[PDB]
């Protein structure tokens, strides 16, 4: 009797919702899906107060609160954006992933997916800036901490059996260099706060 | 046209930028930068610091395996003392030795070292040493990839570069008829009687904690090696066991 | 050289504050973790495995319970032994790599 | 040799906190890890090292300390001389040697791992705007006081991207317990014991 | 990479140069071409005399 | 893209979709957006496999599966609504409530009177079914993680300055009721038995 | 631009001359030759391989 949005539609918008984001490189058809009905999609965010955003360069489509009426002061205020906010060394670490991203970007283009650092390499970076307690495993045990809670929001597959991770290209979006001027800013805000 | 020149040298830099008048802006924007970073000048100091520097690396390296090959030539002279204890046959107690291995990829190490040490010398601004260093990692790498080939295993590996051998000896005297490397003889019951001592002797040197010359662990296993060993062999086999230390099953 | 002796006391006040030699030769329990120390590294020059090395830590402060003058732990000698593990990796007495 | 192995270490460590300075030209970079391999290597302990790898060369004569020093603890009066820890440490001094300098080696290729990471920028025009943008930030992170736990954990006001909405509460998701599983095992602690007569003739 | 660097700012050298000369010469133009503007006010007022 | 959704609607959607339930007792406003704007509602819910189940007798509003029955398998399986499985305790507490609940409902009526218990009184039965776990505090401490979580799954209150709660009228919606009291006699049963 | 680019890509053809335009017979030739001489024969090479 009523209307039935289109069954892959529904399938395809519940599940961007549940994982946040959608890849190409894994997911095609619902990737496609929703590439082809955009404004089917945006509308049914619409009541959710969340938005869709895209990149077919590297093949990304990617939830993001809307901000019709939303206040400014943080997005991650909205009732249904479950995964906690972002601190500052998660943020570090986000810096050297996305240094690292733009890297592999440069070499391969826009390449595939596989955008894949060997967590060896990270050690030697976070080692500058939040210590050198002097054990190797207790270091490895921090890194992997703050990796996993990194793929909690979704940013860099877990470690596998080789040690590598592949970072998400959403890394790209939330690493934009306006987002980054406004880090950036409240940054150099708070080194002078530390006088 | 020179212009264009530089554009097929250019990497990732002129590539935004076209072959004319509008782009030469860019193009001496760049030849500005460039010339501030000044890293042509570099060029010897940087050549000689990564020749000094990656001659370490390899020497070091190469010293330590053969430290390594070394420390496991002292192991045989420990087992050795433990062998001595006991007898082999009536007569007699068995002994080890080592020779040391001659193959192409060893020999082919040492010409490249002898090239690389007469290397440092020469007076041209370190590219003889840049190439003498060159080939010997292009060895060192071709090696750790084909790891499976022999060649690989003598160079990295420590004790493929000596070969095993086995002795029987005169208890009175330094008498020996017996060796056991080269040509093993392909005896059907010596090998193993000969093999299952030797294991038997290392295993107890190593059940046994420093210093004390009995096993801690004196249990062992073993199996039809009997069964491949006659009745007087086999019984050989027994009397050393015990002798060892050893309590067996 | 009078020089030298007026800037050498900021040497001997740095490291009597800084260096950890020195601030162990101080603290109250210097001679246990010290002879602990020495026992465990005497006897192998490769650097112990961190597992055999807390057993056999576990092991010599069970020796030490005799010596009630100093800290003894009641109920779980082995948690004794990981907790100055970890300590003594907190003053960078022991770095494990 | 201890003592050098941090000396390198830390030489290591400023290069690489000095290699986050964006005003450093590559070749600042450069020219940093040269000098300050140089000074490092030019230093006492530099001296010591640079001594010890000069033997390496030589080698010859190591090991002919590292075989009189065989034949020497062999010999009688070396049993009394010291325990078999010393004598089992003396012997294999000079392979120790041999260890020891391979750790800084380590941290001298570990520094050239990040000036070849430097080597490579010429950045795309947007990559370069990030690039330009990472690098101060990364500098002013430097400033901040890490070992403190409460800095770590301070918000930051990056925005929500790649948000996902999970957990939706509805009640007609929940199961409960069932305990059919409770298919016992009995504890056969009997002895299983043998039957001679039945082994085969 | 310093080899590359190297050629590259060999190469580019040249370029500036011959940019610089070319600069020269277009300024030299540019100017002879505003003396050729003045030329008929000149023999004007030469004719009118 | 077209007009947005009341804001109102929107708020009362998202609250509804975070707590799963809307109640007249404690958010008659959202609870009577979300009734005046029942198609709204529904329409939004729509693209998610989702719909408003309601009980206007017991001030309750909930969330509740639209999925058509075995278009993959029989058994739903909706992305956006993970199926947690209970341990045991936990299910011998929501029977003790169901059961409960269903008495002061009989007694007051159906959603007339507020169903209340005070915690002193469950202690003992949770230490009779269970078993002692060391002492009362152990008792107490795990009695208050249970309701901690159930309260997370809207099922229960806190309790007040009595320590009396109050039971959740959504308790009258789980899904497998005789599972519930299949496991009560079971357990009984094996109290009886182990002895 | 096209003749420097021809320079670039060439493969001993045509760096026997220059990029200005009195070496354009040779431009011309070297086209020509390989248009009809070089294409068809190493196309049908390939094939008969």
């Amino acid at each position: 009797s009523e209307t039935r949005t289109l069954q892959k539609i529904r399938e395809a918008t519940q599940e961007l919702l549940k994982y946040g984001l959608l890849e190409e490189a894994s997911k095609p058809n619902l990737y496609r899906i929703v590439l082809s009905h955009p404004e089917e999609v945006t509308r049914i965010l619409e009541p959710l107060d969340l938005d869709i955003g895209i990149d077919e360069i590297r093949g990304l489509l990617y939830v993001k609160v809307r901000l019709d009426e939303t206040p400014a002061q943080d997005e991650w205020a909205h009732p249904l954006v479950r995964r906690q906010r972002l601190n500052l060394e998660q943020s570090l670490l986000v810096a050297i992933l996305r240094q690292h991203f733009v890297a592999w970007e440069q070499e391969s283009g826009t390449g595939a997916s596989q955008a894949q650092i060997a967590i060896d390499d990270l050690l030697p970076q976070l080692q500058i800036y939040l210590g050198d307690p002097g054990s190797e495993s207790k270091e490895r045990t921090r890194l992997l901490t703050l990796l996993d809670q990194l793929k909690g929001h979704g940013l860099v597959t877990s470690p596998d059996a080789h040690e590598r991770i592949v970072i998400r290209p959403i890394i790209a979006h939330l690493a934009d260099p306006i987002n980054l001027q406004a880090l950036l800013a409240w940054l150099r805000e708070q080194i002078a706060q530390q006088t | 046209k020179r212009m264009s020149e530089a554009k097929r040298v250019d990497t990732g830099a002129l590539v935004e930028a076209g072959a004319d008048l509008d782009d030469i802006p860019v193009y001496l924007q760049r030849l500005q930068e460039l010339t501030e970073e000044a890293l042509p000048e570099k060029l010897n100091r940087f050549l000689d610091y990564l020749n000094r520097s990656s001659d370490d690396g390899v020497t070091q390296l190469l010293s330590h395996i053969e430290h390594e090959v070394l420390v496991i030539e002292e192991r045989l002279n420990e087992l050795n003392e433990t062998m001595f204890r006991v007898d082999f046959q009536p007569d007699r107690y068995l002994r080890l030795d080592t020779k040391k291995v001659v193959h192409e990829s060893l020999r082919t190490l040492e010409k490249a070292q002898r090239q690389l040490n007469a290397a440092r010398f020469v007076d041209d601004n370190g590219e003889s040493h840049y190439k003498a260093l060159q080939v010997l990692v292009a060895q060192l790498r071709d090696a750790s990839e084909r790891n499976r080939t022999l060649g690989a295993k003598a160079l990295l590996d420590p004790r493929f570069r000596l070969e095993f051998a086995v002795s029987v000896m005169d208890r009175q005297s330094g008498n020996v008829i017996e060796s056991r490397t080269g040509s093993q003889g392909g005896s059907g019951g010596e090998k193993e009687i000969i093999a299952s001592y030797v294991l038997t002797a290392s295993l107890s040197y190593a059940l046994s904690p420093a210093g004390s010359r009995y096993p801690l662990f004196g249990t062992i296993i073993l199996d039809e090696a009997f069964s491949r060993s006659s009745h007087a062999v086999a019984g050989r086999i027994i009397a050393a066991l015990r002798e060892f230390g050893l309590h067996a099953v | 050289m009078e020089e030298n002796t007026r800037q050498r006391t900021e040497n001997y006040i740095s490291a009597k504050n800084q260096h950890p030699a020195w601030i162990l030769l101080a603290t109250r329990r210097a001679p246990l973790v010290l002879s602990a120390l020495k026992t465990l590294f005497e006897k192998s020059h490769d650097g112990i495995p961190l597992e055999e090395a807390i057993q056999s830590l576990s092991s010599i402060l069970i020796e030490h319970v005799s010596q009630e003058q100093y800290d003894i732990n009641q109920d779980n000698p082995f948690l004794q032994a990981s907790r100055e593990l970890r300590e003594w990796i907190k003053r960078r007495l022991i770095v494990e790599r | 040799f201890r003592r050098v192995e941090d000396s390198w270490r830390e030489a290591d460590r400023a290069l690489r906190q000095s290699i986050i300075g964006e005003q450093y030209h590559r070749g600042d970079i450069v020219e940093r890890l040269l000098n300050d391999q140089d000074a490092l290597l030019n230093t006492p302990e530099g001296r010591v090292f640079d001594s010890f790898q000069q033997q390496l060369r030589q080698s010859s004569e190591l090991k002919a300390m590292s075989e009189r020093l065989r034949v020497i603890l062999s010999h009688p009066s070396a049993s009394d001389a010291l325990n078999r820890l010393q004598r089992h440490d003396l012997r294999w001094l000079v392979k120790r040697l041999v260890d020891e300098s391979q750790t800084v080696l380590q941290a001298r290729a570990r520094s050239e791992r990040d000036v070849r990471g430097f080597m490579k920028t010429g950045l795309a025009a947007e990559h370069h705007r990030v690039g330009h943008l990472l690098n101060e930030f990364l500098n002013l992170a430097l400033k901040l006081d890490w070992q403190r736990q409460m800095i770590r954990k301070q918000e930051v006001p990056l925005p929500a991207v790649g948000v996902a909405v999970t957990g939706i509460p509805a009640i007609e998701r929940l199961r409960f317990k069932e305990v059919d599983d409770e298919a016992e095992q009995t504890l056969d602690l009997s002895n299983h014991a043998a039957d001679l007569t039945q082994i085969g003739d | 990479e310093l080899e590359t660097a190297r050629k590259q700012q060999q190469s580019l050298q040249p370029v500036a140069l011959s940019w610089e000369k070319y600069q020269k010469q277009e300024r030299q133009l540019a100017d002879w071409l505003t003396l050729e503007s003045l030329l008929p006010l000149w023999f004007a007022q030469q004719a009118s005399h």
